[PDB]
């Protein structure tokens, strides 16, 4: 529903507030990995 | 266990992560709580 933990927090009873706090949490850890790797992919051209 | 008496339309409001007079001031419960939690009427039995 929203991007900000503290108003999921204020807005949400603590189930549902739960629900969303590990939907975006997911999110995000799987946004930074895929940039690394990506990242990774790139060091080996760059060591060749 | 425990044991009271309430007003009536409260009854929805002992649940985990509500707020209320009653379950502010009175009795409240924690957030992570796994008990089960009973009602029924007693307007016969105690209303005079």
């Amino acid at each position: 529903i929203s991007s900000v933990l503290n108003d999921i927090f204020s807005r949400l009873d603590p189930p549902e507030a739960e629900v969303q706090i590990d939907r975006l949490i997911t999110g995000r850890l799987q946004s930074l990995q895929t940039y690394v790797t990506q990242q990774l992919i790139r060091a080996a051209e760059i060591r060749a | 266990a425990d044991s009271f008496v309430i007003r009536g339309d409260e009854v929805r409001q002992i649940a985990p992560g509500q707020t209320g007079n009653i379950a502010d001031y009175n009795y409240k419960l924690p957030d992570d709580f796994t008990g089960c939690v009973i009602a029924w009427n007693s307007n016969k039995l105690d209303s005079k």
